[PDB]
């Protein structure tokens, strides 16, 4: 009998596939946890849940997305605990509900390519930002609708990531280079269009990814390019920051401490910096389209009382 | 070209007495059958008028406190379609010298729809009237443009019968008035 | 009977002392030749050091200082020319002067030093970029003057050279941390100054150095901090190009070839960007602090016929 | 509180026939004797002033298009430092609102100087006459300035008695009028 905290549910079926991400497996953990756990009363289940969120934000804290995804299932939990149907049903019909975000999140990446394939016009190239998988997931089915298109991928320093997209789409067959990431100011000049992905969406429109999002965006505005995010509707969070310093990591983002003797000095700064609304213009969900104040209000309403 | 701006600064001198001036550039070839009659009605009721020619528009920028926009269509960015040319170039004169930008506009003229790629929702025209020697052998090629769009960036306000608005609030006035599933009017959903 | 050309003198002494760098070491080189290869007549001489010249250009290409050095000479010669000594004097008179640069060019970087180092006032949190030796010149005084502040270096990829400065003026004794470069934005808001330091001067006040100087040089003019730059007086040069891409390094700065089997993919965009004279605003070289008109007006004076 | 633009701005309506009129603000509490005795020496020869406060000079920005500074000295980068207050503020409202800065300069006040630290050359002033009340032991501390420096980035032009010159072109004119040497005038080289 499993108790769906740490790594008893939830880190195993991370190892089942490499294509599922992080906050639409907290929502399978979390809905497996009262697809069994249920013990009669709507008391001591929401109970339940709401120490399993806190503990699973408690085991990996600087993984926001986590935080994203264990939120909206609170919202998910909250409006189907709305509609009133006194518990008698709501013991099977919340269960029956359930998996409807494993049938309907999981399929939202092709969802996302239906209405974001129509933004890569012919003969653009296009700087993407990190492994953002559902850029790739608009990207696969663009070159699946012989577009002709050109790609530019940045490094991630030191988050690795940007070595990944080279080795994904280069055996797909698209034209692709791998820019150093500092080196975006003397090719933005160039580039036509510029995705990222986001990995939070704060309550004004906000990029809670990598390391330099906020850097790129800044060029992008000085360039006049469109910057647009690639993202889908699991990433909403309430975390809405002000400055572009986030929850910190373990300590500060301008560390002055002494090194022993060889420890590592490459991450001593931050690690995932915020952009502003200004920034971004246009940011693609599975509610079509969504300029930035429209997500303004879309997380305007769902979390107010 | 627009019978929002003429009859709105037409009542704005009839009923109130705000006296002012109104530059006015043409559209060439376009609009040049139009400013010319913009400004014949705007001297019937003699508003201290004066038409600019195109290129003599970024002179007198630093003159004028602001401009405004007659458009015909805007999208749920605020970024309009608008009439024949000029405001593409002369809004972002505007934007640079942070002039103020308006934009009035019939409710009607909505649209739910995205600018997804920018040039084809843009009507190129005829290029007949840019030149009438009609090059038969050296044959110089030319572009004529119909169509000016504006970004919502460089316009700042719409004036619609139903209050007004900020450029990025136009979504949520389209999804008063539209939904989600004729944006998508087709029925072979692909 | 040494050729001066390529390594028979000039990259011997190269490792004789890893403190002296390109150009003085060009400079040394192109005065050593001629301090011997002299044969009594006006002719010849210029025909030697102008093939000297384009064969050292001819060897290392991408090290635009180096272009700077062999053309500073030409300049050196033009001017030692003038005075017009009628050649009989001038096989000594030009020769004796001769040693002027490595008895003048070597002890310059202290004298940057002395007019710098009242720019780094009280508590400045500073940002450094790439291994810019002018400006630990700066930094080493400024430490020695006993003055309080604190450090942050970027990295530079692919160039390698941020991990130098971690481990230069840490031994000296100063709080500094290593961010990476993609962090910029996300701490240009704090960091007080920025210096950085050039491998080359435009006609206009350019830094024409590494990878992205550019886009340290955007960030700094939008969050509105200082941007300065050390450098010596011997990097000047001609170069005075017109948009962000400088002369090629083998190819254009967007590759779009096909990676064969396993070759490299970091150095595939730009390695030496541009900045034009807006985001400087004050260069330091041995004529003192020079706003980049005045360097404008000393590279256009003595470059002109 | 300069001399060079009262003696202007009154010959520019002397000989000269050109009307216009200036807004002016007080910097409280140094230029609120001098503001007023400037506005009413400009209205004996009656330009159409009028006085601004502190506060209401970014909602008047927008009207007008232009200001003027009567500086004190300006250095080799064409930072100046100017007299009482105020300046420091308001030509960065005129410099975000894209409004030409002037700034007239009799050639003794050059500098070939430069600003190294700017805090140390501004005269930072007493507290007495900013809050009368001389707080005994609550003992609210206080800040008041006498000096406002502009950066180059915000000033548009330099109108000196030898022509009209850029911000960035004030190092020539100091090293046509002084050396190299005087610059770091002492007799202990170090």
């Amino acid at each position: 009998m499993s108790e769906f905290n740490i790594t008893e549910t939830y880190l195993r079926f991370l190892e089942e596939d490499t294509e599922m991400t992080m906050p639409i497996a907290a929502i399978e953990a979390l809905v497996t946890l009262l697809r069994i756990k249920t013990p009669e009363t709507a008391a001591e289940m929401i109970n339940t849940i709401k120490s399993s969120t806190e503990e699973l934000i408690k085991s990996i804290p600087n993984s926001v997305s986590l935080r994203a995804g264990c939120d909206i299932f609170m919202r998910f939990v909250l409006r189907n605990l709305h509609l009133y149907g006194d518990w008698e049903n709501c013991k099977q019909h919340l269960i029956e509900n359930g998996q409807l975000f494993v049938s309907r999140a999981k399929k939202s990446r092709n969802k996302i390519a239906e209405i974001g394939v129509d933004f890569i016009a012919d003969d653009d190239i296009i700087l993407v930002h990190g492994y953002s998988r559902a850029v790739f997931s608009l990207l696969n089915h663009a070159a699946n609708k012989f577009i002709r298109f050109r790609c530019v991928v940045t490094e991630s320093r030191p988050s690795k990531q940007g070595n990944q997209l080279y080795t994904l789409l280069e055996q797909k067959g698209i034209p692709v280079t791998l820019i150093v990431d500092s080196a975006v100011g003397a090719v933005i000049d160039k580039v036509d269009k510029v995705f990222v992905g986001a990995e939070g969406v704060a309550e004004s429109g906000g990029i809670i990814n990598l390391v330099g999002t906020y850097s790129v965006g800044v060029l992008a505005h000085n360039a006049r390019k469109p910057f647009y995010v690639v993202t889908e509707s699991h990433k909403f969070v309430r975390m809405f920051p002000l400055s572009s310093d986030d929850l910190p990591m373990a300590g500060p983002p301008l560390d002055f401490t002494r090194r022993t003797d060889d420890l590592e000095d490459a991450l001593r700064g931050p690690t995932i910096d915020y952009t502003a609304q200004e920034y971004i213009t246009a940011l693609i969900t599975d509610l079509g389209v969504l300029t930035p104040s429209a997500v303004s209000e879309e997380l305007i309403k769902m979390w107010y009382d | 070209d627009s019978k929002t701006v003429l009859k709105f600064l037409i009542t704005a001198r009839e009923r109130s007495n705000r006296t002012f001036t109104v530059l006015v550039t043409e559209g060439f070839p376009n609009n040049t059958k139009n400013a010319h009659e913009f400004a014949k009605k705007l001297a019937q009721h003699n508003i201290e008028t004066l038409v600019v020619p195109d290129s003599a528009v970024f002179a007198l920028m630093s003159r004028v406190g602001k401009v405004i926009i007659g458009t015909k269509a805007v999208f749920v960015n605020g970024g309009t379609i608008s009439s024949n040319s000029g405001v593409s170039s002369v809004c972002e004169c505007a934007r640079e010298f942070r002039t103020p930008v308006f934009a009035v506009a019939g409710l009607y003229k909505l649209s739910p729809l995205y600018p997804f790629d920018v040039e084809k929702f843009v009507e190129f025209g005829g290029s007949q009237r840019i030149l009438p020697r009609m090059d038969p052998r050296k044959r110089l090629d030319t572009v004529n443009q119909i169509t000016d769009y504006v970004p919502p960036e460089n316009i700042d306000i719409y004036i619609t019968n139903v209050g007004g608005f900020n450029p990025s609030f136009i979504y949520r006035i389209a999804w008063d008035n539209y939904k989600q599933i004729d944006v998508h009017l087709d029925k072979n959903k692909a």
